[PDB]
C-alpha cells in the first residue's frame, strides 16, 4: 500500500 | 453376455463390434491403447447392459486417458462421441440427406420454415455436397462435449439430439446469405461453410446454437447509457429487464446519474444518490435468474471525479453495510489524463457532481483540452458543490478493490475517442461492455421505445490465428466474416427501438482472434519478452487492412452505412493515423498493406460497417477449435472442466511439438510484455480488447503485490495507448 510519488513523477504519459 | 437395445430387446454381446469402433476411432491417432480403453470399460459391464451406456463407458474410459503425453485420446474420446450422437440423432452412423433432414426438422418445428421457402430441393441437394460430415472426426472431446451440451439442436426435457455439427454449419451458412441473388447465393454458401467447419473463423454461441431454428434472438451483449432523470432511469431498466430475458451481458452507462445531496426542483427536495438506482439496475439485471443469482451480467461505468466515486469504488466489498453496497455487478472506473497526472504530480483530484458542472462530462470523453480547462475553472468557482481528494489516496482506493475483487476495470476514455473509428463531436464513446472489449456510441432512451435512443450491440465473430497458413488468407476470411454478420444485422430481431436503430445506423461489428498464444508459440514468440511485438504489429495490420477492405468492397455493393458520415473513417482519418504515438518505440515492423489506396476507397465508397475489429475472451468457440482463448496464454497445457458426464481436459494444441514454445500465464514474469502487445494490437483495432493484468503473490516480498507496481502497470498500459482493461488475476494456489 506504500507509494512513491518521486518515482512515479518522472514517468511520461 | 447379454445386452439391451433401444426398443427393449435383449441380443447376446459380441465384443468384436465394439473393437471394430475402437479400432475405427483410433485410426490415425498416436499413444493411444484399445486395449486400455477395452480394459477400464469391460470391467464395468453387466447382464443386460443398455447398449447406450456401454458407448459412454467407453466414451468415458478414452476419455479418462486424456494427458500432455498422450493427447490423441482426445480425439479418440470426440470420435466415439460422434458416432453415439450420429445414432443418436439419425439411428445410423450415416447422416441423411441435407433435404430430406430439413424437412424433417422443419416439420418437427425445430429448423425455421424460410429455409424450405428460401432453397429449392435441389439447391438443398447442392449443398449436400460442400457437406463433409468426415470434419466431425477432426473435434476434440471437449469440443464434442461443447456441441452437444449448447450448440446442437435438441429437446433439452427428453434429452433427444436431433442434428450434427456439419449440418449446423452448412445451416448457419445457409441463412446468412439467404438473400444472396442465386449468382452468387451458393458460391458464398460454401466458401462460408468451409470457412467455419475447419475452424477458421468462430461464431458466437447465439450464433451458432439459434441460427437456423425460429428464433430471432442473436444478440450477445448490450451497451444502455442512462440519462439522469426518473425517466430514462426507468426506461433504461425497462432495457435491461428485457435484454437480459434473452440471455444478454449488459453494460450500464449511470455517470451522469447526479450525486447524493444534489437540490431537486430548486430546494423542495434533496437527491438521494446514486446506489439506490444501482441497487435497482442490478435487480433489473438478474430479473430472469434462479432465485437472484445465476446468471445475467452487468458492468456499470462512472467517471473518477463523480461525486459519490468513494462510495462507488468500494460497492462490491464484502465487509460493509448491506445498505452501501451492489456486490453483483463489475464496474468500469473512467479515467482520462488530467486524472494520471493529478497521481503523478502527486496532486489532488477534484470530485463534482455531473449535475452541477456545465460541459465537464461531454467535454471528458470528446475533448480533453476543453475538459481541462472546464475542470480548473470549476475547481476554482466556489459556487460549485466539490470535493477534493488525493489522487493517490484515490487511484489507491481503486487499485485495491481492483486487486481484491478482481472486477474493478479502468476505462481510458481520452483514448477510446481519440484513436476510435468515431467523431467525438458527434457520436463519442463514453463506456465499454461487461467485458471491455466494445467501444460504440450510444443516447440515452427517454422511455423504453424512445426512438431518439441509441443502444449498442455486440455482433461478433473471429478469426483462428492457428488456422491459417498465412495472413494473405485474411483476405478472403475476413469478406466472408464481414459479408455474414453484416446480413445477421438485417436477419435478427430488435425487441428495443434504440438497439435497431444504432444496428442500422452504424452497422457495426466486433470481429477479433482466437489462438493467439498458439500462433505465438508456432512462430516461436514469448509474451514477455517483446519478442512478438513486430509479429504482433504485421499480424494485427493484416487483420484491420483486410477488413477494412472487405467492408469497403461490401459498401461499392450494397452501400455504407446510413450513419457512415460520424466516422472518421468517413473523413479520410484511418486506425494508422491516430494511434498512441509512443507504440513507435517498441515496434518497427514496417506497414506491409497499401493503406492510401484504401483511404481513398474508403473516402470515395464509404465502409458498410463503422466499426470492424473487437478483441474479446471467448471459452466455448475457443473450446470447439481446440484453440488458445482469444488472445490470451493458457494457464497450463491441460485445462480441466467439470461436467454431469465426467472430467473435461483439454490439451493446448501441438503439445507434442511446441510444449517448449508456449509460455503459460505465470511464466511471465511481469505485465509489461503483454502490455506492448495489447497496445500494437491496438494501433489497428477499431473498438477495444479485454486485456488482464496477472500477478503472482510468490514474486513479491512478504508475497504481497506492492501498489506501487499496480501503479506502474496501470501507467504503462496508459502509456502504450491501452484503451480499457479487464479483469486482474491473481495467482493463489
Ligand atoms: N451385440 C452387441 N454386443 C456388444 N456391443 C454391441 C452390440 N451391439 C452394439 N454394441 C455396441 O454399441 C454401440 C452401437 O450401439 P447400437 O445398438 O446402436 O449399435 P449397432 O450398430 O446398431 O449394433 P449391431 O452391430 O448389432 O447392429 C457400439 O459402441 C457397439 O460396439
Amino acid at each position: 500500500s506504500e507509494v512513491d510519488t518521486d518515482d512515479l513523477s518522472n514517468f511520461q504519459l | 453376455l447379454l445386452v439391451t437395445k433401444r426398443d427393449g430387446s435383449t441380443e447376446r454381446i459380441n465384443l468384436d463390434k465394439i473393437h471394430r469402433v475402437l479400432d475405427w476411432a483410433a485410426e490415425g491417432l498416436h499413444n493411444v491403447s484399445i486395449s486400455q480403453v477395452e480394459l477400464r470399460s469391460h470391467i464395468q459391464f453387466y447382464d443386460g447392459i443398455k447398449t447406450s451406456d456401454i458407448h459412454e463407458t467407453i466414451i468415458k474410459a478414452a476419455a479418462d486417458l486424456i494427458s500432455r503425453d498422450a493427447p490423441d485420446y482426445q480425439y479418440l474420446a470426440a470420435r466415439l462421441a460422434i458416432f453415439h450422437l450420429r445414432k443418436k440423432a439419425y439411428g445410423q452412423f450415416e447422416p441423411p440427406a441435407l433435404y430430406d433432414h430439413v424437412v424433417k426438422m422443419v416439420e418437427m418445428g425445430k429448423y425455421d420454415n424460410h429455409l424450405l421457402e428460401d432453397y429449392t430441393e435441389e439447391e438443398f441437394k447442392q449443398m449436400d455436397t460442400f457437406i463433409d460430415h468426415d470434419r466431425d472426426m477432426t473435434f476434440s472431446y471437449a469440443a464434442v462435449k461443447q456441441l452437444e451440451g449448447k450448440y446442437l439442436v435438441q429437446n433439452r426435457v427428453t434429452g433427444e439430439i436431433y442434428e450434427s455439427a456439419q449440418f449446423l454449419y452448412i445451416l448457419v451458412a445457409a441463412c446468412l446469405f439467404s438473400n444472396y441473388p442465386r449468382e452468387t447465393r451458393l458460391q458464398y454458401v460454401k466458401r462460408f461453410y468451409d470457412a467455419v467447419s475447419t475452424f477458421k473463423i468462430s461464431l458466437p454461441t447465439p450464433i451458432m446454437s439459434g441460427v437456423r431454428t425460429p428464433t430471432r434472438q442473436f444478440s450477445s451483449c448490450v451497451l444502455i447509457e442512462c440519462g439522469d432523470s426518473l425517466d430514462s432511469i426507468n426506461a433504461t431498466s425497462s432495457a435491461i429487464v428485457k435484454y437480459v430475458s434473452q440471455r444478454a451481458g449488459i453494460g450500464i452507462n449511470a455517470g451522469r446519474i447526479r450525486a447524493l445531496g444534489s437540490p431537486i426542483r430548486g430546494g423542495e427536495a434533496f437527491h438521494t444518490g446514486c446506489i439506490p438506482f444501482y441497487k435497482h439496475f442490478q435487480t433489473a439485471v438478474k430479473s430472469c435468474s434462479q432465485g437472484g443469482v445465476r446468471g445475467g451480467a452487468a458492468t456499470l461505468f462512472y467517471p473518477m471525479w463523480h461525486l459519490e466515486v468513494e462510495s462507488l469504488l468500494v460497492l462490491k466489498n464484502n465487509r460493509g453495510v448491506e445498505g452501501n453496497r451492489v456486490r453483483h455487478m463489475d464496474y468500469g472506473v473512467q479515467i482520462n489524463k488530467l486524472m494520471y497526472t493529478r497521481l503523478l504530480k502527486g496532486e489532488d483530484i477534484t470530485l463534482f457532481s455531473p449535475s452541477d458542472v456545465p460541459g465537464l462530462y461531454d467535454a471528458f470523453f470528446a475533448d480533453q483540452e476543453e475538459f481541462e480547462r472546464l475542470y480548473t475553472k470549476y475547481e476554482k468557482d466556489d459556487s460549485i458543490r466539490k470535493q477534493r481528494v488525493k489522487a493517490v489516496e484515490l487511484f489507491s482506493l481503486m487499485m485495491q478493490e481492483r486487486a481484491s475483487t478482481g472486477r474493478i476495470y479502468i476505462q481510458n476514455v481520452d483514448h477510446c475517442n481519440t484513436h476510435s473509428p468515431f467523431d467525438p463531436a458527434i457520436a463519442p464513446v463514453r463506456q465499454s461492455n461487461l467485458c471491455l472489449e466494445i467501444a460504440l456510441p450510444t443516447k440515452p432512451l427517454n422511455d423504453v421505445n424512445d426512438e431518439n435512443g441509441e443502444i449498442a450491440l455486440c455482433t461478433l465473430s473471429a478469426f483462428n490465428l492457428g488456422a491459417i497458413n498465412n495472413l494473405d488468407e485474411l483476405e478472403e476470411l475476413a469478406i466472408l466474416a464481414v459479408r455474414a454478420l453484416d446480413a445477421l444485422l438485417d436477419y435478427q430481431d430488435y425487441p428495443i427501438p434504440a438497439a435497431k436503430r444504432g444496428a442500422m445506423g452504424r452497422r457495426t461489428l466486433g470481429i477479433g482472434v482466437i489462438n493467439f498464444a498458439y500462433y505465438l508459440a508456432k512462430h516461436g514468440k514469448r509474451y514477455s519478452d517483446g519478442s512478438a511485438n513486430n509479429l504482433t504489429h504485421k499480424t494485427f495490420e493484416a487483420i484491420q487492412y483486410y477488413l477494412l477492405k472487405a467492408s469497403n468492397e461490401l459498401a461499392k455493393e450494397q452501400g455504407a452505412c446510413p450513419w457512415f458520415n460520424e466516422t472518421t473513417y468517413a473523413k479520410g482519418i484511418l486506425p494508422i493515423d491516430t494511434y498512441k504515438k509512443d507504440l513507435d518505440t517498441i515496434a518497427n515492423e514496417p506497414l506491409h498493406y497499401d493503406w492510401e489506396a484504401l483511404r481513398e476507397s474508403i473516402k470515395t465508397h464509404g465502409l458498410r460497417n463503422s466499426t470492424l475489429s473487437a478483441l474479446m475472451p471467448s471459452e466455448t468457440s475457443s473450446q470447439i477449435s481446440n484453440a488458445t482463448n482469444g488472445i490470451e496464454p493458457p494457464r497450463g497445457y491441460v485445462s480441466i472442466k467439470a461436467s454431469k458426464d465426467g472430467i473435461l481436459r483439454q490439451v493446448v494444441p501441438d503439445y507434442e511439438h511446441l510444449h517448449d514454445a508456449y509460455e503459460l500465464l505465470w511464466e511471465m514474469p511481469g505485465n509489461d510484455g503483454y502490455l506492448q502487445l495489447v497496445g500494437i494490437m491496438q494501433k489497428f483495432i477499431d473498438q477495444s480488447i479485454s486485456a488482464n493484468t496477472n500477478y503472482d503473490p510468490s514474486r513479491f516480498p512478504s508475497g504481497k503485490v506492492p501498489m506501487q507496481q499496480l501503479l506502474k502497470d496501470l501507467l504503462t498500459a496508459y502509456k502504450f495507448g491501452v484503451k480499457t482493461l479487464y479483469y486482474q488475476n491473481t495467482r493463489d494456489g
